[PDB]
């Protein structure tokens, strides 16, 4: 019924321009790895109020990824600010 | 067809095969016997004619590949055809039998220069 | 979407020239600002004011063309035989690409407008007309 | 460190596998979820301060490429609620499916990354490997094939082999050159899918070759245009014999088999009695030649040898299986009418 | 058929093969031996033309054009052997290979036994001839030369594989010139024009019209060596004959709009003639040449009604010797003096004497002496293109008189006195100068002898 | 190439071949 | 050193082929001091395999077998000839840099091989970093110009990049104001009049840019003197290990670094020397001229066309 | 010195740039003839904690 | 030795000329015509197919 | 004493010596199958 119109309209947190800006990427990155609970509860639901019985493991395997490499794509920017101390994703230096 | 992932089935049984001496046969690994020539030619062997292990041992793998492929392909414009004829046998409502006309009948335009 | 073509390209066809160019300075004004969305995406526009008067001004530019181009043959189209004709929808074309030309000045573009923009003109009514499809299913 | 990177080396086909061998919507997430996984760490290799600023512009372009498909195969799950493998049942899906997969083979558009990423991924050994990439999406495809809006996978495409054919005409870098007229070839490939699916896999194979056999021999140390015209009067000349009977070929002229794609798919995109698509494409592939030409101005033509440079050792890299491709990448066309029912 | 391709492909590892030096004369002697296979079983019919197999027809045809192609090439090793003396042996193992391998196709070609053979083997050339103008080149404008001679060439001759693949699944099958026993019309649409002009306009950029021949002076001003590609370059062209295949018939019954293919090439034919005249580069001169009286026959094809065909045949092969000769005069006389530029050789004909009369007969047969092929190849053209209307007298009349005054300047150009600053010059024509020379104008003016055997069926 | 050889196309002998191997 | 993957993973070397014993070494010297009367002497004591300096033939000194070829084939200003200082010439002053350069790194790249396949020590003569030396001298005596000076810096920071410095790097002992005699009273009759400038500029210019690596990790040693000379040999022989034990290596970066399992830094300095066609393979020419080092196409680019000969002489068939 | 040109500056005309076709807008930079090290290094010193009168 | 190089190609002719006469077997499937094209009685069809 | 590996020397003749073995193994086994199935 109505709560899946919400969280839908949470599901456009892509909102893109701030899907990789302005910096401070770290604030980008984290609408990603807050993009689940859009994926994930809306899918918690489907699955839930028809009783599926057999797929409601999937909502923990859509975590147990979400984590793992969100997780790793966190990795590089160290190695951004690493060699800065500033992400700001200004730096373009590889061109074309 | 039927008998999914399988390189061919047991219906190609009742098919030729295509035995040698096809010119096709003799170019596949031709066109390796030109290859093997590059093979030394590139690291400056500089023989043009090096061992004939490596000379050959080329010659030995297409034909046998090249074989052993050419005996599905012909198989499967076989299994076309079947299934095409099969169904232009039944329906005969979509395939006429037209009519026999010679000339006593047809005008064609008539525009000469 | 699709249908603006739809009534386009039905009722008029040669006749009632006002609303043909009322319909087609919208397509040709539609795609203004297709290009106006990549121009400040793609190239940067920092004018808070300054930024979209120029986006405007480009959009605006861009649009000139649609608008007189369904005028340049309707007109036409109405007074020689009065239906349209492979050789009677070129017309807009090349005094319609001359608008883009009349812009920015001529010599190198305004001929070139008036050819291209000439020539690819009549192929589109000669499309149809034939019964052409460019997208199609067996 | 030499163990592992033949078992990292060995799960990305096993990313690959799981795509092609599945009924499920669930594995083909995982599938190529765990590619953008265990994709990175060999553009590392050298830890320089441009694979790291490269595979970062990488990632989050094939996070959330990955990442709108699980909304897109969540939404069919509302509708009919069976998952599989098959049309999308709704319109949402797949408008959301094929224009944000386009994503990780980039199309017409979302290509402002594979020049981003092929240039200046310090490691040139390859990035052969992104020939896989190629090949993990149209094994969905191939399989969704009968879902589409069919007034869209033409719009990337006749908007792609144009756009990746002016982008190189511009280009001196040899990796960039590559990486365009690598958009170009999936113009052709996708502009076909919906007649006839089969003499898609046609182009996909003939190009998995082609692409393939030019880097091995991109590798001595050949990396600048201008670095190529060093080349005839220092490293063998039996090489440039080579870089001229591919790179034309690869464009293609009837003769050669480069010419054996557009040969055959004009027989199926006409007969559907659309003729006024295939020019379009079929000429502008030729502008898409000024690239290569040009290219092969620089080798033949005894360009100022670099400088006093002796080169008097031999070689010892792998060139392995290069001493056969180009008589499979050149001589074939002569060969097969079997890549139709071959394949099939 | 195969007693051709094998021999020739035969002639290929004939060479490398061999020793050094005895290669040239070791594929020369061989190379003129084929001309016997090539009369051989050749000049059979005549009626219920000759097909020997499913997808060769050799030349039936009354086309014969296919004993000439096999003449050139061991002209050319006689021809190019000048300042290709000077690089490597393996590479001069190359250019006769290559040179081999454009002779293989021409022979392909003129047989094809249909549509879909000739086309993939009608752009199967371009890559033998595309290598032998770049590389070895003597100016550097030779890098734009290897452009234009694409895209144009290719350029339209892709919208034939789509025409000719739209004919193959429309009516039958096209697997077969022989069979066109059903064919029907092309009344008028707006597609069909493009249909016929699909067929077309790819035929025309080859031998030119007056447009679109921005290429051909590009090419031959600055190109190989002897003219050693050149003389090959000469017979590609007129090589588009197949224009006799289709216009036959596939779309005979329009002739509505060809009318812009006559007026835009018969007022080029008084142009481009006149633009010659002023010339200051000798291969240029004679470049201009072979635009003009080639592009007659467009105008020959186009309209039916043999008479023309008679006389559109003997002019493929009519220049296709002299304006193949003069190319290898101008060649010779610039070996010894390194200039092309026409001014500069002048007080000739007293140092070689005896190239005189080879000058002459070469610069007579564009005169077109009334007993030679060369007018009883002009006119059958007059005699039906007047039958079409009247006034055609004029034009074509007016080029019987430009290009009188064309032809002499070029020679008498040759007749001053100059002894002037030149201690070159001193070879007297050694005899390969004036053997290559010869081999021409022996069975050129022969065959007016017996001349039924250059001839259409009409 | 004149050392007072005669000579027809390159050197000292087939050049003599060389003749007959063409006019015959 | 690794052969490949396979040679790798079954067995290799690390600190199994270097017992402490490996001590990679080299010396200094000015104009005619410390060449071959000191280094050479000393290989044993600690039975170090010693390697020649400098030279046009020293890759012609590889590959054979070996009996040199001329000076066109394997070209360079040919040493006495440069000693006109030509600061007008043809030219050039600088080319002869290249191929004194391109042996340069020939060398280092041959030794860093011999330690992993063996272990021994090796002691240099003048490695690539004592090498700028000349370039004061060359460069403030007029005969190279501008944009070849930088050229080969352009080079200097590209090609040097994995290289283990050198640990016990030797100063030569100085005669201050005299090699204007060593060079007189030993012959060389083309090392000659040149003058204070490429004579007294150098010397000023060894200490205060050498200086770097002298007070780089690698702990150094220092003489000004006559020279060693029976009294300070046993001195750097015995006590110049008593300096390269314990108070040994200071940052070390010869350690094979951290990667020292035999990894990442470990066998890839091994891997890279061994086919050493990718040694010199940045050396190769930048987009088009620099004026001075350049061979042309044709003119005179045939003298490729005469070392053209097969370029493998013997290999025979059936094998 | 005949044959034909393959002279002084036709190298440096693809010399490594964007190699503007008609007009220069922004050139990128010669890239690193090595593996890439244009950009900047950062090292902090070190933290200054005094521990104190505690 | 015995110089294979030289006229042993022109015996690629023959080994040529042969192979035109390898499919006239194949070819023979008309020995039926109105035009004599006969095949009536005689022994000359017979051969040559 | 001309030195290849003697080793391996001889595989790919005896290789190539089991393949058209076993190619026409596979042949003359195949080609009765035809009229063994027909
Ligand atoms: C064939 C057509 C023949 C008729 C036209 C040729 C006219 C005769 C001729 O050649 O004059 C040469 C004569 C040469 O003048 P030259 O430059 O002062 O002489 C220089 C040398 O002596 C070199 O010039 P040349 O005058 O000494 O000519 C050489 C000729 C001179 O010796 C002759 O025998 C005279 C040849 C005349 C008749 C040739 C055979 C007629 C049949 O020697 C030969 O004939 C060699 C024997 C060839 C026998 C061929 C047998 C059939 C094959 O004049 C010409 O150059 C123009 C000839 C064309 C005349 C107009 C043709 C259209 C009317
Ligand atoms: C557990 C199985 C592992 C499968 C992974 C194999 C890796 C696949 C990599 C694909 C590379 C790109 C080539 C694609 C062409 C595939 C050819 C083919 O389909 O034939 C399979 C063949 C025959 O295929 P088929 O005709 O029987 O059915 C599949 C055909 N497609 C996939 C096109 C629908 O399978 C065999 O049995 C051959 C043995
Ligand atoms: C087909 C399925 C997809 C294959 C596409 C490419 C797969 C390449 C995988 C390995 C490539 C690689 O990384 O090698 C680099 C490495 C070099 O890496 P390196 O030089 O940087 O360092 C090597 C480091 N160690 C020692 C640890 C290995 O090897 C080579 O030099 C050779 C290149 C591989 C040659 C390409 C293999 C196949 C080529 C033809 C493909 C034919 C496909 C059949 C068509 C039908
Ligand atoms: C073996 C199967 C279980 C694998 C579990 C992972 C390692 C478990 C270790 C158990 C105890 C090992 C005892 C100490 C390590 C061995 C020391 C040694 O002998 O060095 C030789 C070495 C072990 O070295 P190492 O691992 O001890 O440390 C050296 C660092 N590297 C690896 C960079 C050289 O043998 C090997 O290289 C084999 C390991 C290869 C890489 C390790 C990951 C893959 C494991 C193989 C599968
Ligand atoms: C006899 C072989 C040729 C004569 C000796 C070969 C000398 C040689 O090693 O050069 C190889 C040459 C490469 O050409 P290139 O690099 O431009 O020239 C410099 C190379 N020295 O040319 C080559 O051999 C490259 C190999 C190309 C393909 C092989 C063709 C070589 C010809 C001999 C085998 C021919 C087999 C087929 C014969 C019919 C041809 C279809
Ligand atoms: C056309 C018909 C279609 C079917 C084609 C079938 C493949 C043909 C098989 C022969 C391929 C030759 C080859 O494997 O590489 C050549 C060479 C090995 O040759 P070899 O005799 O072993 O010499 C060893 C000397 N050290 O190898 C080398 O050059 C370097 C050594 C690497 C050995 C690789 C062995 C791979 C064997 C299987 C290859 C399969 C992939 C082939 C790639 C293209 C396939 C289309
Ligand atoms: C210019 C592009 C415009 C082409 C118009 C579309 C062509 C076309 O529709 O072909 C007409 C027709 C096929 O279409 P259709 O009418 O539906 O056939 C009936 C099927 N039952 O009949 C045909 O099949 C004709 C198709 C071949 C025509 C292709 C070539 C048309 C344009 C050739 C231009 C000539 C050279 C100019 C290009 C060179 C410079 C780039």
């Amino acid at each position: 019924s109505m709560v899946y119109m919400n969280i839908m309209m949470a599901f456009t947190v892509s909102l893109v321009g701030l899907l990789m800006y302005r910096s401070h990427l770290m604030s980008s990155l984290l609408c990603l790895e807050g993009m689940m609970l859009s994926l994930f509860v809306m899918a918690a639901l489907t699955i839930l109020n028809s009783h599926f019985t057999l797929a409601s493991m999937m909502p923990i395997i859509l975590l147990v990824f979400a984590a793992c490499e969100a997780a790793l794509g966190l990795s590089l920017l160290v190695m951004v600010s690493n060699t800065y101390g500033t992400d700001y994703v200004q730096n373009l230096n590889l061109l074309q | 067809g039927r008998a999914t992932f399988q390189f061919l089935p047991d219906e190609a049984r009742s098919l030729p095969p295509p035995k040698l001496t096809d010119p096709r046969l003799a170019f596949v690994g031709f066109l390796g016997y030109c290859s093997g020539l590059i093979d030394n030619a590139i690291r400056r062997r500089p023989v043009l004619l090096a061992g004939l292990h490596r000379q050959l041992l080329y010659i030995t793998s297409f034909v046998f590949v090249g074989y052993y492929l050419l005996k599905r392909q012909d198989y499967m414009y076989a299994v076309r055809d079947h299934d095409m004829f099969s169904y232009i046998k039944s329906h005969p409502e979509d395939f006429p039998e037209k009519d026999k006309k010679t000339y006593g009948e047809v005008f064609e335009e008539f525009h000469p220069v | 979407a699709k249908t603006v073509l739809r009534q386009y390209w039905d009722i008029p066809e040669g006749t009632e020239c006002h609303r043909k160019t009322y319909a087609t300075t919208s397509i040709g004004g539609a795609a203004g600002l297709v290009v106006s969305a990549y121009s400040v995406a793609l190239k940067t526009p920092t004018s808070f004011l300054e930024g979209v008067a120029r986006t405007g001004r480009y959009t605006f530019t861009a649009a000139a063309i649609g608008a007189i181009f369904g005028l340049t043959s309707c007109i036409s189209a109405q007074v020689r035989e009065k239906p349209d004709d492979p050789l009677n929808y070129l017309i807009g074309g090349c005094a319609g690409g001359l608008i883009l030309g009349a812009r920015t000045r001529s010599y190198g573009i305004g001929a070139a407008a008036c050819a291209y923009m000439g020539l690819t003109a009549a192929l589109v009514k000669m499309g149809q007309l034939e019964g052409w499809q460019v997208f199609a299913e067996p | 460190n030499p163990i592992i990177f033949i078992i990292i080396l060995l799960t990305i086909m096993l990313g690959t596998i799981i795509v092609m061998i599945s009924s499920h919507w669930l594995l083909v997430w995982i599938g190529f979820e765990m590619n953008m996984l265990a994709i990175i760490p060999i553009m590392m290799k050298n830890h320089n301060p441009r694979a790291t600023e490269a595979s970062t512009k990488y990632f989050l372009t094939q996070s959330t490429a990955s990442m709108l498909l699980m909304m897109a195969v969540i939404i069919n799950l509302m509708f009919s609620g069976q998952w599989t493998v098959m049309k999308l049942f709704n319109p949402m899906a797949s408008m959301l499916m094929t224009m944000a997969l386009a994503m990780k083979l980039g199309m017409a558009p979302f290509h402002f990354w594979v020049p981003e990423v092929t240039q200046g991924i310090p490691l040139s050994s390859g990035l052969i490997l992104l020939t896989w990439q190629k090949l993990a999406p149209m094994s969905v495809l191939y399989q969704i094939f009968p879902s589409i809006n069919l007034n869209l996978i033409l719009t990337l495409s006749v908007l792609s082999i144009l756009i990746g054919g002016w982008g190189g005409l511009n280009q001196t870098q040899l990796r960039k050159i590559m990486a365009y007229s690598s958009i170009a070839h999936m113009g052709w490939m996708t502009a076909v899918l919906p007649y006839n699916p089969t003499m898609t896999l046609l182009n996909l194979i003939i190009y998995i070759i082609m692409t393939s056999t030019m880097f091995t021999m991109f590798m001595a140390n050949s990396t600048t245009t201008t670095l190529s015209l060093s080349h005839t009067w220092n490293k063998t000349p039996i090489m440039t014999v080579l870089i001229l009977a591919t790179l034309l070929s690869m464009g293609g002229l009837p003769p050669l088999s480069g010419f054996m794609p557009k040969w055959m798919i004009i027989q199926e995109m006409t007969k559907n009695n659309s003729i006024i698509l295939p020019t379009f494409m079929a000429i502008t592939a030729l502008l898409n030649l000024y690239f290569y030409m040009r290219l092969t101005y620089s080798t033949t033509l005894t360009m100022f040898p670099s400088t006093n440079n002796m080169k008097m050792k031999w070689q010892f890299p792998l060139m392995k299986k290069m001493t056969f491709l180009p008589t499979m990448v050149v001589l074939s066309t002569m060969m097969l009418p079997l890549t139709p029912m071959l394949s099939v | 058929m195969l007693k051709y391709i094998i021999p020739t492909i035969m002639l290929m590892p004939l060479t490398w093969l061999s020793k050094n030096n005895m290669i040239w004369v070791n594929s020369t002697a061989h190379s003129l031996l084929i001309s016997f296979t090539s009369l051989l079983l050749m000049n059979q019919f005549g009626d219920n033309s000759l097909n020997f197999s499913l997808l060769f027809f050799s030349d039936s045809l009354s086309t014969p054009l296919l004993i000439l192609t096999m003449w050139l090439l061991p002209l050319m090793l006689m021809a190019s052997q000048h300042h290709l003396s000077k690089e490597n042996l393996t590479r001069k193992k190359l250019f006769i290979t290559m040179l081999i391998s454009l002779q293989l196709f021409l022979i392909m070609t003129f047989t094809a036994m249909e549509l879909i053979l000739f086309y993939i083997l009608f752009e199967a050339t371009l890559v033998p001839t595309l290598i032998i103008i770049t590389r070895w080149g003597n100016q550097t404008e030779r890098l734009n030369a290897g452009l234009y001679f694409l895209f144009y060439t290719l350029a339209g001759s892709l919208p034939l594989l789509v025409a000719l693949i739209y004919i193959q699944n429309t009516v039958g099958s096209l697997n077969f010139l022989m069979l066109q026993y059903w064919v029907q019309p092309v009344h008028n649409s707006w597609s069909n024009v493009f249909m016929w002009l699909a067929c077309m306009m790819a035929f025309m950029v080859k031998m030119p019209l007056y447009g679109l021949h921005l290429w051909l002076p590009k090419a031959h001003v600055e190109a190989p060596i002897a003219g050693s590609m050149v003389l090959a370059a000469v017979l590609l062209k007129l090589g588009g004959y197949g224009m006799l295949r289709i216009t036959l018939i596939l779309n005979p019954m329009t002739d509505f709009m060809a009318y812009p293919f006559i007026m835009l090439s018969l007022w080029g034919m008084i142009m481009t003639s006149s633009i010659c005249l002023r010339q200051t580069d000798l291969k240029s001169l004679i470049a201009y040449s072979s635009v003009s009286h080639m592009a007659l026959v467009i105008v020959a094809i186009l309209i039916q009604t043999p008479w023309s065909y008679m006389g559109a045949t003997a002019l493929m092969i009519a220049h296709g010797l002299t304006s193949s000769m003069l190319f290898c005069l101008a060649n010779s006389n610039y070996e010894r003096i390194h200039s092309r530029t026409m001014i500069l050789a002048r007080g000739l004909q007293t140092l070689l004497p005896l190239m005189a009369t080879w000058w002459l007969l070469a610069s007579l047969t564009n005169l077109a002496l009334p007993p030679t092929i060369n007018l009883i190849g002009e006119l059958f053209v007059v005699m039906s293109t007047f039958s079409w209307s009247n006034i055609t007298i004029i034009l074509m009349g007016v080029n019987m008189v430009i290009t009188a005054l064309y032809s002499l300047y070029m020679l008498i150009m040759t007749q001053r006195g100059k002894y002037t600053y030149h201690i070159n010059n001193i070879s007297p024509s050694f005899t390969r100068e004036n053997a290559l020379m010869s081999l021409h104008i022996l069975p050129l003016l022969l065959l007016t002898l017996n001349p039924k055997i250059i001839l259409g069926p009409l | 190439k004149n050392p007072d050889s005669h000579g027809y196309d390159k050197d000292p002998a087939v050049d003599i071949w060389n003749m007959r191997v063409v006019f015959f | 050193l690794q052969y490949g993957p396979l040679a790798y993973i079954l067995g290799e070397k690390a600190t199994k082929k270097m017992t402490e014993k490996s001590k990679l070494i080299t010396v200094d010297g000015n104009i005619c001091s410390g060449k071959s009367k000191l280094a050479k002497e000393i290989a044993e004591k600690l039975g170090l395999k010693h390697f020649p300096e400098a030279g046009i033939h020293y890759v012609d000194s590889t590959t054979g077998d070996g009996k040199p070829l001329p000076v066109q084939f394997s070209g360079n200003c040919s040493l006495e000839k440069f000693y006109d200082d030509p600061k007008s010439n043809d030219g050039n002053s600088y080319r002869l840099q290249a191929w004194l350069y391109a042996s340069r790194l020939l060398q280092y790249a041959d030794a860093l091989e011999h330690l992993l396949s063996t272990g021994q020590g090796v002691v240099l003569e003048r490695s690539i970093y004592s090498d700028f030396v000349f370039l004061e001298a060359m460069y403030r005596q007029g005969f190279i110009r501008k944009q070849c000076v930088d050229h080969y810096n352009q080079v200097k920071k590209v090609t040097i990049c994995e290289y283990l410095p050198p640990h016990v790097v030797v100063y030569v002992d100085v005669p201050v104001p005299e090699v204007q005699s060593r060079i007189q009273k030993k012959g060389n009759p083309h090392e000659m009049k040149i003058t204070s400038a490429y004579l007294q500029d150098i010397e000023n210019a060894y200490k205060g840019t050498f200086l770097p690596e002298m007070s780089e990790k690698c702990e150094v040693l220092q003489y000004s003197a006559w020279e060693a000379q029976d009294a300070e040999k046993v001195v750097e022989d015995i006590e110049y290990l008593k300096y390269d034990k314990g108070p040994w290596l200071d940052q070390n970066d010869r350690n094979l670094h951290k990667l020292r399992m035999l990894v990442q830094d470990k066998l890839e300095v091994l891997n890279y020397t061994s086919i050493p066609v990718f040694l010199p393979e940045v050396t190769v020419g930048a987009h088009q001229s620099d004026q001075v080092f350049q061979e042309f196409t044709e003119l005179p680019g045939r003298k490729y066309r005469a070392g053209y000969n097969e370029d493998v002489g013997d290999k025979w068939i059936w094998l | 010195a005949r044959q034909w040109q393959p002279d002084v500056e036709w190298a440096e005309q693809y010399g490594g740039a964007v190699m503007y076709p008609t007009k220069e807008t922004a050139h990128w930079k010669p890239p690193p003839w090595n593996d890439v090290d244009p950009p900047k290094d950062t090292l902090v010193s070190n933290l200054t904690l005094n521990f104190g009168p505690q | 030795r015995d110089h294979w190089v030289h006229v042993l190609v022109p015996m690629g002719f023959v080994f040529g000329y042969y192979l035109d006469r390898k499919n006239d077997e194949k070819l023979t499937a008309f020995r039926n015509k109105s035009l004599l094209y006969k095949r009536e009685l005689k022994p000359n069809e017979e051969v040559t197919w | 004493h001309g030195s290849p590996n003697w080793l391996k020397v001889g595989l790919t003749l005896g290789t190539s010596v089991f393949l058209w073995i076993y190619l026409i193994k596979q042949h003359n086994e195949d080609v009765l199958e035809y009229k063994r199935r027909n």
